[PDB]
């Protein structure tokens, strides 16, 4: 089996193989493959094993299991970011992006235009005066694109832009670009999101 | 140079005035509360300082360029922010009106600001476009009965206090420097919005923010001169403005020097007075000769403007050299005051902070060198 994986924080791929080892085993990442065909209801050969437990042959014993809802999450710690600028018009736009960020599991960031307008707090701002982010995804929604912003997210692994005017600089580092009003584009993005199963 | 006897009189006026109305008590309150007292602006326009170079033919004052520099210098000596409130209607606001504006536009726009009823901001700089003003991104679209604009301007002096603002937008996006028109926009209109006041290091008393334009419609009757001339309009205003900036450079210089030799006469160390130590006295000399040398630089530029020959290089040298050696002077004056010159009560520290922007705005010293060398090597 030719096992491939990313190592070195994702900077050096390596195909590690086990020649003198039987069996061959590998933890495989969630999301890389996809689903197979379901309900041919082929057969089954349900085989038995023994489950022959002992008189303290399991030293790990569980007291409680907890399921938390982690809602506090720093723009610096996040893995997915939905940032919004003056292309919202109203302070209530962040709800939309909050909807977007929730299907992904990340926070909402802001540009200076909104902070100096009163739509958000400085803790959220990104750029040279703001705070630098290196997420796995960044959403550039209604931001002109001043270097004062582009400076603090240049190394985002992939940048997706949503602007009305095509002559916005942000499309210089946009890996994927979409021209339009975000209030129409944003909800449609969430639609096809759940439709495949996240 | 040699001053015409009326200009010497004007020098006397601006001296006694700036000295009498800009007291220590006031200027401290201006630094603490970044608000210049409207009563003083009115007081200035009432004696015409708001209209120095605009002539009586249009209801101005009938002075020469040298009179604008004189008032700029003698004011700036006493307070920097006063100068900012002074140059705007004389040069930066009353400039483009004076060049590419019809008589009606001048009737409805210029006389208010000469009399101090209205305030006009000269708005050119964008976040992406600084030195390279030609790389603007603000757009201007022709709809027939009005123009439609969408863009953003940073570092706009006095803007939250201004009633109308001259805004440069790109009409023909392909022509670049050849395709820029200039429009007058009433800031109270639709779409127009202001950014936060910027917290600057010095020159505190005059607000400075962004002008944000979101689908703001502007009537055709408020365009500056012919279409796509606007850039040359803004340049040719920028030359006299740069004369302004060098003028205040030379002003705050004279002030900080005057505090320098005053403190150096009065303070005694090791038994001698400060000024009797050779290092100091020579230092005073050095500052003085440079200051004069270059006072002569700038006086000359303005005299050229007054006799109508192109002053585009000479002014650029004046702004460059004047602002740089102004900073050197301001610092050295701190150093003469010694420790005490680091506390805000000693005027020299306010100067030192004010005089720092002088090398950046109105075209950086680098832009100045680009202009000058580019003017000398063409063959
Ligand atoms: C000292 C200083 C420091 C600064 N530091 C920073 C910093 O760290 N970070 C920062 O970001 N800025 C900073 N700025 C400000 C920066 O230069 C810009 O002013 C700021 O980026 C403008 O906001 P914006 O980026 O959202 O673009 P804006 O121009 O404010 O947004 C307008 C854009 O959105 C589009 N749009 C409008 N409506 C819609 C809509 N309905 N749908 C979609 N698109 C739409 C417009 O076409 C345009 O492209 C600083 C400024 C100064 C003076
Ligand atoms: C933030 C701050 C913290 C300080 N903390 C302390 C502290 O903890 N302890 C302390 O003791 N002090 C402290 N000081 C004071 C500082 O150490 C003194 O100011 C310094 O030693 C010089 O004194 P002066 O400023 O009075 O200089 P002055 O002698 O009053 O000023 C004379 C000026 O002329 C020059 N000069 C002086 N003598 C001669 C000479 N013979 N020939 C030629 N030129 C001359 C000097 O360069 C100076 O510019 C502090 C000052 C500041 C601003």
């Amino acid at each position: 089996i030719r096992q491939t994986r990313p190592a070195f924080g994702g900077n050096l791929m390596a195909t590690i193989v086990c020649p003198g080892s039987r069996p061959q085993m590998s933890t495989v990442r969630p999301g890389v493959m996809d689903k197979a065909a379901y309900d041919p209801s082929q057969k089954g050969e349900v085989i038995k094993l023994d489950a022959t437990f002992n008189e303290g042959d399991i030293r790990t014993k569980v007291l409680e299991i907890v399921k938390t809802t982690t809602d506090n999450i720093s723009i610096s710690d996040a893995d997915f970011i939905v940032s919004g600028g003056m292309g919202l018009g109203k302070p209530e736009g962040f709800e939309l992006l909050k909807q977007l960020a929730d299907k992904l599991g990340g926070t909402v960031a802001t540009s200076r235009a909104c902070v100096d307008a009163g739509w958000a707090d400085h803790a959220q701002q990104v750029g040279q005066t703001g705070t630098t982010v290196k997420p796995q995804i960044y959403f550039a929604c209604g931001i002109s694109g001043a270097i004062q912003h582009i400076a603090g997210m240049q190394d985002s692994d992939i940048i997706i832009a949503i602007n009305k005017n095509e002559n916005a600089p942000i499309f210089e580092v946009a890996d994927y670009g979409i021209v339009g009003d975000l209030y129409k584009v944003i909800p449609a993005i969430i639609e096809e999101l759940d439709k495949i199963g996240k | 140079m040699y001053f015409s006897e009326q200009n010497k009189m004007i020098r006397k006026l601006a001296r006694d005035f700036a000295e009498k109305e800009l007291t220590t008590e006031i200027l401290d309150e201006v630094e603490e509360s970044g608000e210049f007292p409207q009563e003083i602006l009115d007081k200035m326009a009432k004696f015409g300082f708001f209209g120095i170079k605009i002539p009586k033919s249009l209801g101005g004052s009938g002075g020469d360029h040298m009179s604008y520099v004189i008032c700029m210098e003698e004011f700036a000596r006493v307070s920097g922010v006063a100068s900012v409130y002074l140059s705007s209607p004389n040069s930066l606001a009353g400039g483009p009106l004076l060049l590419s504006g019809t008589e009606e536009q001048i009737e409805k726009y210029l006389k208010p600001i000469i009399t101090g009823k209205k305030k006009l901001a000269f708005a050119l700089t964008e976040p992406g476009a600084g030195s390279d003003a030609g790389g603007m991104s603000t757009t201007a679209v022709d709809m027939g009965d009005y123009y439609l604009l969408n863009g953003r301007k940073t570092f706009i002096t006095m803007a939250p206090l201004c009633d109308d603002a001259v805004i440069y937008a790109k009409t023909d996006m392909s022509k670049g420097t050849r395709g820029i028109s200039a429009f007058i926009v009433d800031l109270k209109s639709e779409g127009v919005s202001m950014g936060k006041n910027e917290h600057k290091m010095g020159l505190i008393g005059c607000a400075t923010s962004d002008i944000i334009m979101e689908d703001v419609k502007v009537p055709k009757e408020n365009r500056l001169g012919e279409v796509n001339k606007g850039f040359s309009n803004a340049m040719k205003t920028l030359d006299v403005g740069r004369l302004g900036v060098a003028s205040q450079s030379i002003g705050v210089a004279q002030g900080a020097l005057d505090e320098a030799i005053k403190y150096a006469k009065e303070r005694k160390q090791f038994g001698k007075r400060i000024a009797d130590f050779q290092a100091i006295a020579f230092m005073i000399a050095d500052m003085a000769t440079k200051l004069e040398a270059a006072k002569l630089l700038v006086y000359n530029a303005a005299s050229l403007m007054d006799n109508k020959k192109n002053a585009t290089k000479e002014a650029s040298m004046a702004k460059f050299y004047a602002s740089e050696i102004c900073n050197e002077i301001c610092a050295k004056a701190v150093q003469i005051h010694g420790g005490y010159g680091y506390i805000k009560e000693y005027k020299v520290e306010r100067m030192y902070r004010d005089c720092r922007v002088f090398t950046i705005y109105e075209g950086t010293s680098q832009v100045q060198q680009m202009v000058i060398s580019g003017m000398l090597l063409k063959k």
